[PDB]
Order: structure tokens, then C-alpha cells, then sequence
């Protein structure tokens, strides 16, 4: 399907693909190439299948976080701008378009985070954070509140807890440190914290989601949100009278949402790199290629700095280039799955008083690190409940059967995996041996009938880890000391806490 | 489910409603999955004649919630005089504290109330004790640029 002297463009269904094809359409009557714009279901995944096989269209559009693994398969062209060309984007959009030190898609539109107010209710927004409560208070004696935003997905409450020092991965060179993780330090404490407090003092509530959030703000209940483009459509609709701003300051650093940068990179199956070049270059990346596809349907904020500065006229695109400056790229890495997931559970578990911020944050900070579920024993798995919520991942391995070493982490996959669960906490108080039988007894069963066993608590460390060394104590009628070097042996970071330490060595004068 | 309706009553300020739910059985001391009951949301919320039912159908004065707040805490930060002053009657305890180790009086001295610190102080407000910073309701009333309750404070 890919042949010399064509282009095929893939671009995703909710952005200006109509727009997109005139630019090509022009590009047409200019030279004799012929521009075919598709928007398939999924692209973002057919297009790492075909273009293995070397096939896949000649130039696809996605947010450029998808864009390092790609480039990892080998499946995107370098690209060299000359300097006068790379000269008109904002240096950062070039930034978030590199993998492994090499260019590998061109920069094209700039999304971010904004503070959205109501204008009736709050003529003055607030510069910092630290100005809300009082505002709240005031706001609640007439039946309103300050801010609602969803508390639920770490995107959104990123911004803060980065703003005094938090950050993911640690990215020096062109490369982001996957062992150099940033979300529990002093500055992730201190904005996670902050938050925390608001929720105590109901300010704001945890329960709180994208859709409570957007109805209050779209009907005139709270004075603020915070939100990005893809929501204004529904504020002019519900016609609240609007603004878009900075977001609030935090110990007087900005707040610092992630960014994402809408790209187009070259399939490296392409024979057609040259004329990829020449259309993204000469046609696509000025003010009327960006024009047309802006005018079909909005891009936001845009990387090239002529049509930036025009568009940056609206106030509310102008808001969203100004905090994605202050903001950071997206780290374009696999490992940032893992990530989300462990500052989401932080922050549920902050907001709801299960864990402490520093407890919380602890436990981030390692899963955001770790690798996959960590083979043990060939039918023996010793990970964290993040791995238990990924069914592929674990159906890669051959597991069969899940032991969920915690209170309240729930099984998943009830109709997939047989479970085991052991509700205990990690404190000092907590009897775990006296489930060691219990335990021992479900592995068997599973192994017996040639099944596999994950066994996970919260960060894989302490609660999981003291079943499997259990496990391994009883049935290979080891001591503690021998069981324990040889798990430490393949994963150095398990720590039963020394109470649990203390029973499995009971234990041990037991078997 | 009952009991989440009388929380939302009591946050709202449905009198009515609170009354009409706990006559169809709704549990006054209903909570959440934090630990907030109807006492405290109506506490926080201002509703004072919510306050007195609850209580007077027994809810408990003292319920604290995943942070260690009471009642008293929730009125005293949100500045609800006769509510604290209720909640007091009811045996609130003056010197409850939560998580941070703060008192009723370190939140009133936050805001700066100067009549729900002289209403906590009359009832035995230990002006000595420190939350975990270290700080007294006087100091915190100093870092709050309160002078009139500093001066109050100052033993």
C-alpha cells in the first residue's frame, strides 16, 4: 500500500483532518504528488504493527509521547532540519520530539493545563494556591466553592506537586533516567501535602471526578477549575462567563503541568522521505498549512512561532502556550505507565487518609522504578498490585493465580485468575503468620495443577515478600537467612518490616 | 442506602430531610468510607438546627474521622460559634486532636475567632498544647498576623 511518488497521512478522527487534506491537495497542484489523509480507528497501534512489516502510511500525527517507543522499534526516520528551519518552532516542542539523542518527528501543536474561572463569581482569580482556602471560605458563606478539578488522575493534580520540586524521571542529556525518579522528595511532599490539607478541611472533596468537576464549574457552582482545550467547547455551550489563565503558583514557583506536543514523524518504512521533508517542511509547518488545519478544527497552541504569536491573540490559547512553558514535556518512555499508576494510587491513598503523604509518595517512589513481576520460583511471582491490573502482562508470564497480600486492593479478574486474598496491613500489629498456612497451602494447590502464582502487595517489598519467604522456608526446609538471601538475590529491594521479620523467624522454629 | 442521603441532608442543609430520613431508619452515626458522619458535615456546613437534631437522636460528639477531625475541629476551623458552643454542651472534648496534633483551638487561632477562643478557653483549651510543628495556638495566631488574639493568647 506504500508506493513511491505518494503520501498517505494518518492523523487521529478528532483532529482537522479535512483541513490536513487541502494542505495536501495544494501540495498536489504544486508538484504531481498526490496527498491521501486517512484518520483510522486505533492508528496508534495498527501503525507499530504494519509498519514492522514495512508498510503503514508515510507520515503519521500523534502526541509525541507515543513516539519514543516507536522510535525505540526503529520505525520512525531521522529527521535534520536545517538551523533556519528548526529556528522557527520553540526550541522546547523540539525537546519532546527526541529519542536517544536524534530527532524523530516534527513539532505541531502545544497542549497543556489551565486555570478556567468564572468571571461572575470571581473577578479576582488567585495567583497562588496558598489563596484558595481563605477564598473558599468566603465563596462557601453564599452557597458556592472556590475550585473543583478531577482529583481522581494524577494528570491533573501533577501540576501541583511538582511545582516545588517533583518530576518523574530524571532527564539529563537526551535521556530520561528510569532509576532517577523525582515524586518523593521534598517538593513532591510539600505539594501533595498542600492538597491533602484541602481535602481534610473541605476545601475540596476526594471524590471528586472529571464529570462532577466540569458540571459544577459548566452550572455555576464553583468559581474555578482546572482543565484543558478539549473542555472549552462545553463552557461556551453552558455560556458561563469565563476566563483561561495561569495556573496558581505554589511557595512562588509556577505550577508545572506536562505538555503534550502534537507530532508527525516519518514511517522509516517510507519511500518517499524526501517529499515527506518537502510537504511538512515547505507546505505543512506555515502559517497557511497550520491555518487550514486550525481553521477545520482547533489545534490549540501551536509550536511554529509566527502562527503562535497570531493565534495567541485568543487569551485562552495565549493561557495555554504561558503554562505549557512553565509546564515539562511528557517523558516520551514506556516506564511512564508504571509511573501514572503509582502517583495515582499515592494520591488516592493520601486523599483518603489510608496512607500518610510521606507513606504514600514512599511507595510511588518504587513503583514508578520497578520492573515487571519478578520470577521467584518457576510457578512462584513476587510483585505489586500494579502488575495484577495488567491481565496481558501477567498472561505473558503463564500466571494462573493471584495472592493479594493487602486490605484493600481488589481482584481484578475474578473470571481469570484464581485468588487468594490476605488482608493485612504493613504495620507492627499486623499477625501475617498467621496466614502462612493458608497461603502455602493455595500455592501448592495452584502448583499442583501446573498453575502459577503472582503474589503482590502495594510496592512488592514487604507484605508479598514475606509469603513467598514463607513459602520457601516450609517447603525447601530452609532458614529464614537462606530463604531471604535468596530472594534478595532477585529482587534487593524486599524488606519485610522487622516485625514480619520477627514472625517468619518464629516461623522458622516452627517448620 | 440511607445513611449516604443523611450525610448529603446534613451537608446540604436539609432539615427536613434529615428528620424525615432518620424516622425511616437512616443511621445517625452513618459514615463514609473516611469516617465522616452527619455530624460533621453539618458542623462544617454551619447548619446548627441539623446539629442539635443529630445529637438529640444521638450521634456521637466526639466521632473523629480518617484525619482525627471531631465536629468541634470542623466548626472551629469554619468559624461556627453556636455550634461549638452546642457541640461543647454535648460533651465535646476541647482538647481533642487530630493527626497533626492539633487542637479546636490551633484552627480557631488560625482564622483568628476571637469569640470561639474565648469560648474554647472558658471550657479548659490547654493553651500550652503544641501540634506537630512544634507550634502553640499562640504561635500560630502570631504566624497568621492575628494581633488582637495574640495579645489574648500571650498567658
Amino acid at each position: 500500500k506504500i508506493e513511491e511518488g505518494k503520501l498517505v497521512i494518518w492523523i487521529n478522527g478528532d483532529k482537522g483532518y479535512n483541513g490536513l487534506a487541502e494542505v495536501g491537495k495544494k501540495f498536489e497542484k504544486d508538484t504531481g504528488i498526490k496527498v491521501t489523509v486517512e484518520h483510522p480507528d486505533k492508528l496508534e497501534e495498527k501503525f507499530p504493527q504494519v509498519a514492522a512489516t514495512g508498510d503503514g502510511p508515510d507520515i503519521i500525527f500523534w502526541a509525541h509521547d507515543r513516539f519514543g517507543g516507536y522510535a525505540q522499534s526503529g520505525l520512525l526516520a531521522e529527521i535534520t532540519p536545517a538551523a533556519a528551519f528548526q529556528d522557527k518552532l520553540y526550541p522546547f516542542t523540539w525537546d519532546a520530539v527526541r529519542y536517544n539523542g536524534k530527532l524523530i518527528a516534527y513539532p505541531i501543536a502545544v497542549e497543556a493545563l489551565s486555570l478556567i474561572y468564572n468571571k461572575d463569581l470571581l473577578p479576582n482569580p488567585p495567583k497562588t494556591w496558598e489563596e484558595i482556602p481563605a477564598l473558599d471560605k468566603e465563596l462557601k458563606a453564599k452557597g458556592k466553592s472556590a475550585l473543583m478539578f478531577n482529583l481522581q488522575e494524577p494528570y491533573f493534580t501533577w501540576p501541583l506537586i511538582a511545582a516545588d520540586g517533583g518530576y518523574a524521571f530524571k532527564y539529563a542529556a537526551g535521556k530520561y533516567d528510569i532509576k532517577d525518579v523525582g515524586v518523593d522528595n521534598a517538593g513532591a511532599k510539600a505539594g501533595l501535602t498542600f492538597l491533602v490539607d484541602l481535602i481534610k478541611n473541605k476545601h475540596m472533596n476526594a471524590d471528586t471526578d472529571y464529570s462532577i468537576a466540569e458540571a459544577a464549574f459548566n452550572k455555576g457552582e464553583t468559581a474555578m477549575t482546572i482543565n484543558g482545550p478539549w473542555a472549552w467547547s462545553n463552557i461556551d455551550t453552558s455560556a458561563v462567563n469565563y476566563g483561561v489563565t495561569v495556573l496558581p503558583t505554589f511557595k512562588g514557583q509556577p505550577s508545572k503541568p506536562f505538555v503534550g506536543v502534537l507530532s508527525a514523524g516519518i514511517n522509516a518504512a517510507s519511500p518517499n522521505k524526501e517529499l515527506a521533508k518537502e510537504f511538512l517542511e515547505n507546505y505543512l509547518l506555515t502559517d497557511e498549512g497550520l491555518e487550514a488545519v486550525n481553521k477545520d478544527k482547533p489545534l490549540g497552541a501551536v509550536a511554529l512561532k509566527s502562527y503562535e504569536e497570531e493565534l495567541a491573540k485568543d487569551p485562552r490559547i495565549a493561557a495555554t502556550m504561558e503554562n505549557a512553558q512553565k509546564g515539562e514535556i511528557m517523558p516520551n518512555i514506556p516506564q511512564m505507565s508504571a509511573f501514572w499508576y503509582a502517583v495515582r494510587t499515592a494520591v488516592i491513598n493520601a486523599a483518603s487518609g489510608r496512607q500518610t503523604v510521606d507513606a504514600a509518595l514512599a511507595a510511588a517512589q518504587t513503583n514508578a522504578a520497578a520492573g515487571g513481576p519478578v520470577e521467584i520460583l518457576p510457578f512462584l511471582y513476587l510483585g505489586s498490585a500494579y502488575h495484577a491490573s495488567r491481565k496481558d502482562m501477567l498472561d505473558a508470564l503463564g500466571i494462573t493465580a493471584l495472592i493479594n497480600v493487602s486490605a484493600n486492593c481488589p481482584n481484578h479478574f475474578e473470571g481469570h485468575y484464581q485468588y487468594k486474598s490476605i488482608p493485612v496491613e504493613d504495620n507492627h500489629k499486623a499477625d501475617i503468620s498467621s496466614w502462612f498456612n493458608e497461603a502455602i497451602d493455595f500455592i501448592d494447590s495452584i502448583k499442583n495443577a501446573g498453575g502459577r502464582v503472582f503474589v503482590h502487595s502495594q510496592a512488592g517489598i514487604s507484605r508479598s515478600a514475606t509469603i513467598c519467604l514463607a513459602y520457601l522456608m516450609r517447603t525447601n526446609r530452609v532458614k529464614l537467612d537462606e530463604a531471604f538471601e535468596f530472594v534478595k538475590q532477585r529482587r534487593s529491594i524486599i524488606s519485610p518490616n522487622f516485625s514480619f521479620m520477627g514472625q517468619l523467624l518464629q516461623f522458622e522454629s516452627q517448620v | 442506602d440511607l445513611g449516604r442521603k443523611l450525610l448529603e441532608a446534613a451537608r446540604a442543609g436539609q432539615d427536613d430531610e434529615v428528620r424525615i430520613l432518620m424516622a425511616n431508619g437512616a443511621d445517625v452515626n452513618a459514615a463514609d468510607n473516611t469516617g465522616t458522619t452527619p455530624l460533621h458535615l453539618a458542623a462544617y456546613s454551619g447548619h446548627l438546627e441539623i446539629v442539635e437534631v443529630l445529637l438529640k437522636h444521638g450521634a456521637d460528639v466526639d466521632a473523629s474521622d480518617v484525619f482525627g477531625y471531631t465536629p468541634l475541629h470542623l466548626a472551629a476551623y469554619w468559624g461556627h460559634l453556636e455550634i461549638v458552643e452546642v457541640l461543647l454542651k454535648n460533651g465535646a472534648d476541647v482538647n481533642a486532636m487530630d493527626s497533626d496534633g492539633m487542637t479546636p483551638l490551633h484552627l480557631a487561632a488560625k482564622w483568628g475567632y476571637l469569640e470561639i477562643v474565648e469560648v474554647l478557653l472558658k471550657h479548659g483549651a490547654d493553651v500550652n498544647a503544641q501540634d506537630k510543628f512544634g507550634k502553640t495556638a499562640f504561635d500560630i495566631s502570631i504566624d497568621n498576623g492575628n494581633e488582637d488574639l495574640a495579645e489574648i493568647l500571650q498567658k
